[PDB]
């Protein structure tokens, strides 16, 4: 699978959560930003590495950052 | 009904100085350099501009006006060089022995050589575009009549002008009015085509078909009456033609057997001009006009006789496709890019026709021994109706994602389509693999064989033949039919099928074209070249708007450089990258023919004939056992044929050696493009901004690299611009040498 | 003290920004670990022009 | 002499030197596909390629064990400087020595 | 020095190409009648050629033994014409070039139009810049030892490293 | 010009190996990697690797 | 749970639906409600229409389905579809929306994973993990 | 000889690409910052925008 992680310079937009079309991340309660909220990846078995998330991330550099990895049949996005 | 809205738009410099003004995204103005690139490739989208389909085709119908002002200036130019700058009335009187010129360089560093020595006391750039030969059919005799043409030009040209701006800012037709297609087909077919050919009959008649004839019997030009002394003292026409002397009345009467020296059905060609007969084209100018005005009384207008074009469609289904052509009249008066698309391709087809059509039934009066200018017409029309079936590809595709909808596509042709693309694709792909390997895999076999040393053993004409037997039948009914299945024509529609040798001067204009193995072979390489670039264009429209790998494609528009690296890794799924692709097989291609073309002519058609009649050909027939293999191509086509244009400097074809090594250089910089990638670039950039914020010279417009599909956009443009440049210089350097 | 309208250096190697100048916009309560946003003429290679810093991370160099 | 080692009338020595300079030719164009087009058109493809032999009588008894995609985005790059690189030698190898042998 | 070398109005080779190239040209002049247009164009390429060639042989530049000259860039002063001063006036210009460039860059900057002034000139305030190019060496000089010419490594920025 | 060339961009692959402003964070995808997806204006051929091909 | 037996919208089928690996690896599934009967564009290419009521497709990938669930909220304003994996034994996993609300909705009761108490510029350096299963962004 | 030639200097080209490939590949896996804090080899990142513009 494709390790995605969260830096703790997310301020909670939701933009990388709104942009995932295989649904690996979502929003956590947190105290760290104004927003109450940082982005999660509890699903990267999911995760077919197209950065989507990263180019929707507003910080700089980026909050988000998925590291490509160990390919399977899901993360290749194979119907066959 | 004529509905239009009064003063639109106001007619000031204000937005001229606002760059970007008609896209929200651009308006706000740069931050970046490619604000500079984005401003020039978004000018003409204008569905990005607004979602208005009656301000969309506002701008079009203006725009297209500006195009016709752009060629009739064009036009006009051509005319007033003709008037100027050409050797076109010595010529005239002398057309076997004078090459025709209309250029003439200034002399400045040396550039006066290119004013090459083509006879009639002229020095000038020799033209291979077959103005001449057009304006000779036309009757024109004099400058004069070439200089008021050109003024007519540019009176025609402000006129258009005129028109774009008057029905762009000032009384701008309504949707309803474009909407109209029953009244633009009557029109376009009655109108334009059938009066046009009316028209033009009109001026063969009384014209063009007097002035040839006293010419072809060998009146010097200067001596031949004006073109108005024929239409005002017809003794004159009827001395040539005695028909004349009964005027209109057998037309009136239907005795219009009456008219047959002047309306003919003889075919062949004229044998001082080597052209067709100027008769049999104004018979069938005056047929054509018949069948057009008939085909433009075809659709209801205002009236209640006529077919709704939409009926028509709406009751064309069968057992095996659904809803059959149900919806498709929506998307025809709807979607512009789906209009571009259909009119792309046929324009784009029907130029190729008109190349193959040329070639091998001169139209024009000494074209056909004018080697330069058949080649470069053929050349040409190829080339603009390759450039338009790609074109086809791309507005195919951008209907797909712009202006498909569901809910107008349930189950008709259109959504059947869709439905079985990876039957479509796969059966494709296969025929393109199967074709590749029995057409091309030949040429290799032979290439084995013949440096094995076994000749006996290659795909040849004295070994394993390949006979084109199907294409050597339909010769065989073509030179057979006059006096039989066409029993009231003379001669054959074209000596290429079969018959005589027809000579000018001494040379040879059109004769009998032998198909052999070697025609076998590279019919099936076309054959080949041209279904691959069919697969790469029609699987960018099926795939548009979603694939297994990408299911949400459409959204993320027509031209977009990927989706990232996941799923294995997905650059070029877009439709507008299956066009980049799509392009460079076209260039494969039509490359291919037009080589094919260039040697089978030179080896098996021009040539010199003698008194006696021992043809002697350009390249004297090494096509059937060169042509073969690769190696034959290289050595005997490329290597052989390329000594005019690699021995050009010092010459007036030095031009032509400059243009051969500029388009070489221009074809290896696309690759620069090609093969490299804008992350390398930009952060090269970066460094290179950091001397100048050094020495506080860095511009507030930050540079950056291009994007990525404008590097593949830059790329396929120089790839095309250099290599066909190389073959535009290598063509006209040899033919203008030895043709 | 770092405020509304101080002009700062940013310190943060990775930033767009590093060593340039920008001007404080806001700057957040207490718990928010990077509370100070900046707003900046040159926008970075996404299109944006502000981001939000730690204190270590930048340094005034302008009063308000 | 290089492209002359074999033609129409017959073959010589430089033959073979002919062929491999063809061959060199080929082999470096090849890796223009590899360099120009780049992943996602062949994924596509391969796609559809995967459909028909399922759907194919006959021939869809026989199965793959290994799942065929398109080579990697790398992969492309690498494989594209390969055919570049090699055809690159194998012409100049044949010209070089060609044209000496030829000449002398 | 320069053995191999001999000055072109002693050369039997530069001569023989003026000789070469006129037999060609009046060839191609037979083709015409004299009076027309295409005899004095012929005629006109005749006059240049020999000029060319009297200029480059009373020059005492230097001719291989192609019979063609060449120029010599080491720095003596009996070749200055060849390089030395071409590359003098290069540099007076490019100089000028560049300087009024960076002048009118900081001083578009120093306003709210930065961005708008660089796509959409402000044309007088462009030739006030291009106008005073003319001692940019003697301001390019003193800029740098004001210590205004360069920024400090501190304050451009910087990747990671 | 092209003994320089070639080694400005080995050179520039080097020093730009570890990061750059684009991708500052390049030492932790490591020596050889497609690129890093279409944001930031797009990353085609920006690893290490993509200098030496 | 899933329900096997609910009804689909209707199609003539096409050749880009599902193949043998989703018979025995795993396939999703995709059902939602609708008041009224409506086309819509089908992620494996063509028009389908919704029946009014329950609606279940089939899909070989998780992102097809939720390409769906994207149009119909999008589109329709159906925000009431559920996405679950289906393997061949014939076990159901419900994926989506995991726990009742949309991920990009905050919901108190979700952990952090994967986050990291840094800044991406305060990774190690790739000679720190030599020799060790450490990654630089563990 | 001509032979001999070109083959001898394909090689050396080949193998001066590689030597800098492999100085790009030691900057990623094996180059520690801190144990190398301002000696040569720290300096030369430190203006690699002077070197590379
Ligand atoms: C056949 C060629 C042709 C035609 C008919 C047009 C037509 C048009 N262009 Mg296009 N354009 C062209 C080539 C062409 N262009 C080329 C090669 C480029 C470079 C990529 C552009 C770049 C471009 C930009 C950036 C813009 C246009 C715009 C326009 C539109 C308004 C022009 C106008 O009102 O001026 C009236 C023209 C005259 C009075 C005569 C021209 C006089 C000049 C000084 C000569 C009009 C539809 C503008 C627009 O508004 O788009 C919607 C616009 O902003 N064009
Ligand atoms: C597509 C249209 C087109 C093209 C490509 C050309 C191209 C040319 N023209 Mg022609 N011309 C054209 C249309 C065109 N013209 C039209 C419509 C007219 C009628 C007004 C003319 C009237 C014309 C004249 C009177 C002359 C040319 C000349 C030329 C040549 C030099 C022009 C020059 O250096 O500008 C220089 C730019 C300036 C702004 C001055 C060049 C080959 C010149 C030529 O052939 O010299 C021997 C020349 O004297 N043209
Ligand atoms: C005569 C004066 C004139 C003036 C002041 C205007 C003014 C305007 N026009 Mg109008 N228009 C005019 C004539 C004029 N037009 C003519 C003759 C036509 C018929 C083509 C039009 C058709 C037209 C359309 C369809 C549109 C406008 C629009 C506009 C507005 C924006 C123009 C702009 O910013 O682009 C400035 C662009 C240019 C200066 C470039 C034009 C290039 C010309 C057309 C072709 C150049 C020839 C050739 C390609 C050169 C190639 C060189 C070679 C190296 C390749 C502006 C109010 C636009 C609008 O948004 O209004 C609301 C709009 O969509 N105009
Ligand atoms: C007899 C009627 C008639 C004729 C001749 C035309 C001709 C044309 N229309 Mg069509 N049009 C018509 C009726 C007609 N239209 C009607 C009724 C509608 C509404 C349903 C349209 C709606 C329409 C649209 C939306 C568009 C056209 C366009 C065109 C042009 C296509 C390009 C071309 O082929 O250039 C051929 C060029 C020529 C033949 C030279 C110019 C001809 C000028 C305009 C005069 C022709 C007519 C004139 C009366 C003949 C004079 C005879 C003389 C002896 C006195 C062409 C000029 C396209 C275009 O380019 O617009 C600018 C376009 O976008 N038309
Ligand atoms: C009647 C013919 C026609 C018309 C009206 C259109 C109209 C359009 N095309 Mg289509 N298209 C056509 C033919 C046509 N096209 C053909 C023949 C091809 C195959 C090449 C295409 C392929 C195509 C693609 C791939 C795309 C379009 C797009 C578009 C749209 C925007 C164009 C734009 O803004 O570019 C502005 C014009 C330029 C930036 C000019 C670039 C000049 C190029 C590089 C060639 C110049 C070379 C020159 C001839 C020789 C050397 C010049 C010298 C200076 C050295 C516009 C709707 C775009 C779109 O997005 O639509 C929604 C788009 O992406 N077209
Ligand atoms: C010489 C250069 C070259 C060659 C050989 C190829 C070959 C191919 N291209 Mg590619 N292409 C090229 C340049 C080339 N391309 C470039 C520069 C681009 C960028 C624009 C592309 C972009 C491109 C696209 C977008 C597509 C193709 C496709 C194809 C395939 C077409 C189907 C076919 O002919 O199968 C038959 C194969 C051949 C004719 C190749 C040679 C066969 C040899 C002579 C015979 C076999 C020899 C023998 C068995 C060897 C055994 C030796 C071994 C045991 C040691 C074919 C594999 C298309 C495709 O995949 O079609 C389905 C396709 O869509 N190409
Ligand atoms: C390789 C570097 C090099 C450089 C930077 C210069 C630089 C200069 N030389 Mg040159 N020179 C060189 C090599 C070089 N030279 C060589 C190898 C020769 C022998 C062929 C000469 C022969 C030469 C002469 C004869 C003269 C110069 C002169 C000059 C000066 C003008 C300038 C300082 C001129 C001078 O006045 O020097 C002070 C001068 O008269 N040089
Ligand atoms: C005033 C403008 C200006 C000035 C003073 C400089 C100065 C410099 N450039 Mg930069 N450059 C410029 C514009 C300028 N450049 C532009 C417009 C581009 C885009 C093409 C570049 C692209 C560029 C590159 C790729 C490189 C440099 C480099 C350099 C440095 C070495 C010299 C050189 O290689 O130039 C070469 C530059 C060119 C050949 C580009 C053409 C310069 C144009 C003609 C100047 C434009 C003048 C402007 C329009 C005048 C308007 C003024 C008026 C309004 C008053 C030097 C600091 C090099 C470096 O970093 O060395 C350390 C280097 O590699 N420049
Ligand atoms: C052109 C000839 C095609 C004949 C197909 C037969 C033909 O015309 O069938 C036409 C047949 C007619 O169906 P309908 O009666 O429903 O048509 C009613 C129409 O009004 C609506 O389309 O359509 C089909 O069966 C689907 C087409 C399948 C096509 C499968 C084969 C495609 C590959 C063809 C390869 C040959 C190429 C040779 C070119 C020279
Ligand atoms: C006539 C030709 C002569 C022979 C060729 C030699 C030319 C040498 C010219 C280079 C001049 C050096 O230029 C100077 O470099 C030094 C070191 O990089 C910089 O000097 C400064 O750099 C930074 C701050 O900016 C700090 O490390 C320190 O304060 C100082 O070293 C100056 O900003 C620059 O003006
Ligand atoms: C993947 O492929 C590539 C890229 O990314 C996709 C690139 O980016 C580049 C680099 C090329 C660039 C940035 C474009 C060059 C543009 C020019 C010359 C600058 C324009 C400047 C002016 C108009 C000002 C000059 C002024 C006058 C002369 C009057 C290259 C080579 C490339 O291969």
């Amino acid at each position: 699978a494709h390790n995605v992680k969260i830096y703790d310079t997310c301020i909670g937009c939701t933009q990388c959560v709104r942009a995932c079309p295989c649904d690996v991340l979502e929003m956590v309660p947190w105290d760290g930003c104004k927003a109450l909220q940082i982005a999660s990846a509890p699903r990267t078995e999911d995760c077919v590495g197209c950065k989507r998330c990263e180019t929707a991330c507003p910080t700089d550099f980026l909050s988000i950052r998925v590291y490509l990895g160990a390919e399977t049949s899901r993360s290749m996005g194979l119907a066959y | 009904k004529v509905l239009i809205d009064r003063n639109v738009v106001p007619t000031n410099f204000e937005k001229w100085s606002k760059p970007g003004h008609f896209s929200r995204s651009l308006a706000k103005g740069p931050k970046t350099t490619t604000w500079i690139w984005n401003l020039h490739a978004d000018a003409h989208d204008f569905d990005s501009h607004t979602n208005s389909l009656e301000e969309i085709s506002r701008k079009i119908f203006s725009a297209h006006f500006g195009q016709l002002a752009v060629i009739f200036i064009w036009l006009s130019g051509m005319y007033f060089h003709g008037a100027k700058f050409s050797n076109y009335v010595a010529w005239l009187n002398n057309p076997i022995n004078i090459k025709p010129s209309a250029q003439v360089v200034w002399p400045i560093i040396g550039q006066e050589i290119l004013n090459a020595d083509v006879g009639g006391g002229f020095q000038g750039i020799q033209i291979t575009s077959g103005l001449f030969q057009l304006w000779r059919a036309s009757g024109i005799t004099n400058e004069m009549q070439l200089y008021v043409t050109a003024i007519g030009g540019l009176f025609m040209a402000s006129l258009m002008l005129f028109a774009g701006w008057f029905h762009y800012h000032k009384a701008a037709p309504k949707l309803e009015w474009f909407q109209n297609v029953e009244s633009m087909l009557n029109h376009h077919l009655a109108g334009l085509l059938g009066l046009g050919s009316l028209g033009w009959t009109g001026h063969l008649i009384h014209v063009s078909l007097p002035i040839n004839k006293l010419l072809d019997s060998g009146i010097v030009p200067a001596q031949i009456p004006l073109p108005h002394e024929f239409i005002l003292n017809r003794n004159l026409m009827s001395e040539l033609y005695p028909s004349f002397n009964k005027g209109l009345l057998p037309f009136f009467t239907l005795n219009w057997n009456e008219y047959n020296d002047f309306l003919t059905f003889k075919g062949g060609l004229n044998p001082v001009t080597g052209g067709l007969w100027l008769t049999d084209i104004a018979h069938h100018h005056l047929a054509i006009a018949v069948i057009f005005i008939i085909a433009g009384h075809m659709y209801r207008t205002n009236w209640s006789i006529g077919h709704s074009l939409k009926e028509i469609l709406d009751a064309h289904k069968g057992p095996f496709t659904g809803e059959g052509h149900r919806g498709l009249f929506e998307i025809l008066t709807t979607s512009w890019h789906a209009q571009l698309a259909i009119n792309l391709a046929m324009l784009g087809s029907l130029s190729i026709i008109v190349a193959h059509h040329m070639y091998a039934m001169p139209p024009y009066p000494y074209l056909a021994t004018d080697y330069p200018t058949q080649l470069s017409l053929f050349t040409h029309h190829m080339w603009i109706g390759g450039f338009c079936i790609v074109g086809a590809g791309a507005h195919a595709a951008i209907f797909m994602v712009r202006d498909y909808s569901p809910a107008q596509n349930y189950n008709n042709l259109l959504d059947r389509v869709i439905r079985h693309r990876d039957a479509i694709i796969s059966h494709l792909n296969w025929v393109c693999i199967f074709l590749g390997f029995h057409s091309f895999g030949l040429y290799i076999h032979n290439d084995t064989m013949r440096a094995l040393g076994r000749p006996q053993d290659m795909f040849s004409d004295v070994a394993i033949q390949l006979q084109p037997i199907f294409a050597q039948w339909i010769q065989n009914c073509h030179s057979i039919a006059p006096g039989n299945t066409a029993p009231n024509v003379l001669a054959t529609t074209s000596y290429v099928f079969g018959g005589d040798i027809i000579s000018v001067g001494n040379k040879i204009a059109i004769m009998p074209m032998s198909l052999g193995t070697a025609d076998f072979m590279v019919h099936h390489i076309h054959a080949f070249t041209i279904h691959v670039t069919a697969l790469i264009l029609l699987k960018g429209v099926l795939f548009a708007r979603n694939s297994r790998l990408i299911p949400d494609k459409a959204n993320l528009g027509f031209r977009f450089p990927c989706d990232g690296p996941g799923r294995g890794g997905t650059c070029q799924v877009s439709g507008w990258d299956h066009v980049f692709l799509g392009l460079f097989w076209m260039y494969n291609s039509l490359s291919i023919v037009i080589f094919h073309f260039s040697w089978k002519m030179q080896s098996d058609v021009w040539g010199t004939i003698s008194s006696s009649g021992d043809i002697s050909h350009i390249t004297r027939g090494n096509f059937a056992q060169s042509a073969i293999t690769i190696n034959g191509w290289l050595r005997d086509f490329l290597w052989a044929q390329a000594s005019q244009v690699i021995q050009s400097y010092g010459s007036s074809s030095s031009a032509y050696g400059l243009m051969f090594l500029g388009a070489h250089f221009v074809w290896a910089f696309s690759l620069m493009f090609l093969f490299s990638g804008r992350g390398y670039w930009q952060e090269l950039i970066e460094s290179i901004v950091w001397a100048h914020n050094k020495l506080k010279v860095a511009p507030s417009i930050q540079p950056r690299a291009l994007s990525i599909t404008q590097g593949r956009a830059v790329g396929v443009a120089h790839y095309l611009l250099g290599g066909i440049a190389t073959t535009w210089a290598f063509f006209l350097a040899r033919i203008i040498a030895i043709g | 003290m770092v405020q509304k309208g101080s002009k700062v250096k940013i310190l943060r190697k990775e930033s767009y920004w590093y060593q340039e100048i920008g001007n404080v916009v806001t700057v957040e309560k207490s718990g928010i670990k990077y509370p100070i946003i900046v707003r900046f003429d040159k926008v970075n290679y996404a299109g944006v022009n502000t981001n939000n810093f730690a204190s270590e991370e930048v340094i005034e160099i302008e009063a308000p | 002499p290089l492209i002359n080692g074999y033609n129409p009338y017959g073959v010589n020595n430089l033959s073979v030197w002919a062929w491999m300079f063809l061959f060199g030719h080929l082999v470096w164009a090849t890796g223009f596909m590899f360099l120009i087009s780049w992943r996602g058109y062949w994924q596509e493809l391969i796609e559809t390629l995967a459909w028909a032999h399922e759907r194919t009588p006959l021939a869809n008894l026989i199965k793959w064990k290994d799942k065929p995609v398109a080579l990697s985005i790398v992969q492309a790059r690498l494989v594209g400087l390969a055919h570049f690189a090699v055809g690159y030698i194998l012409t100049y190898a044949p010209f070089v020595i060609a044209s000496t042998v030829g000449k002398f | 020095e320069f053995n191999n070398l001999i000055p072109c109005k002693e050369s039997k080779i530069f001569n023989k190409r003026l000789e070469s190239t006129i037999k060609k040209l009046e060839n191609k002049l037979s083709k015409y009648e004299v009076g027309s247009s295409s005899y004095l164009a012929i005629k006109n390429t005749i006059n240049k050629t020999n000029n060319r060639f009297h200029k480059y042989m009373e020059s005492g530049v230097l001719c291989g033994k192609d019979g063609l000259p060449h120029l010599i860039a080491d720095g003596r002063w009996s070749h200055a014409g060849e390089f030395v001063i071409p590359s003098l006036l290069f540099i007076y210009i490019s100089g000028w070039i560049g300087w009024v460039g960076r002048g009118y860059l900081s001083a578009i900057k120093n306003t709210n139009k930065a961005i708008e002034n660089e796509i959409i000139i402000d044309v007088p305030l462009a030739l006030k810049f291009m106008s005073s190019g003319f001692i940019w060496p003697l301001s390019a000089l003193r800029e740098y030892t004001k210590g205004d010419l360069l920024m400090k490594d501190s304050e451009v920025t910087i990747s990671p490293r | 010009l092209g003994l320089h060339t070639t080694t400005l961009i080995l050179v520039k692959g080097a020093l730009d190996a570890r990061g750059s402003k684009l991708m500052p964070d390049k030492k932790d995808f490591g020596y050889s990697f497609p690129c890093d997806g279409p944001g930031r204006g797009g990353t085609c051929d920006i690893s290490a690797w993509d200098a030496f091909y | 749970t899933l329900n096997l037996k609910m009804p689909s919208p209707s199609f003539g089928g096409s050749t880009g639906g599902w193949l043998r690996s989703a018979e025995n690896e795993e396939k999703y599934a995709i059902t939602w409600i609708s008041k009224n009967e409506e086309v819509f564009e089908m992620p494996t290419a063509g028009a389908a229409l919704m029946r009014s009521g329950e609606n279940l497709l089939y899909f070989a990938r998780k992102e097809q389905c939720l390409s769906l669930g994207t149009q119909l909220k999008t589109q329709f304003k159906i925000d009431n579809y559920k996405i679950y994996r289906v393997f061949p034994n014939g076990e159901i996993q419900y994926l989506h929306p995991k726990d009742g609300v949309f991920p990009e909705k905050v919901n108190e009761g979700r952990k952090a994973i994967n986050t990291l108490t840094r800044s991406i510029g305060k990774n190690p350096d790739p000679v720190v993990v030599k020799f060790i299963n450490k990654q630089t962004f563990e | 000889q001509a032979a001999l030639y070109t083959h001898h200097q394909y090689i050396a080209g080949f193998l001066m690409v590689g030597a800098f490939a492999h100085g790009a590949i030691f900057f990623i896996r094996d180059y520690n910052p801190e144990q190398n804090k301002n000696n040569v080899l720290a300096r030369m990142l430190e203006h690699k925008e002077a070197i590379i513009s």
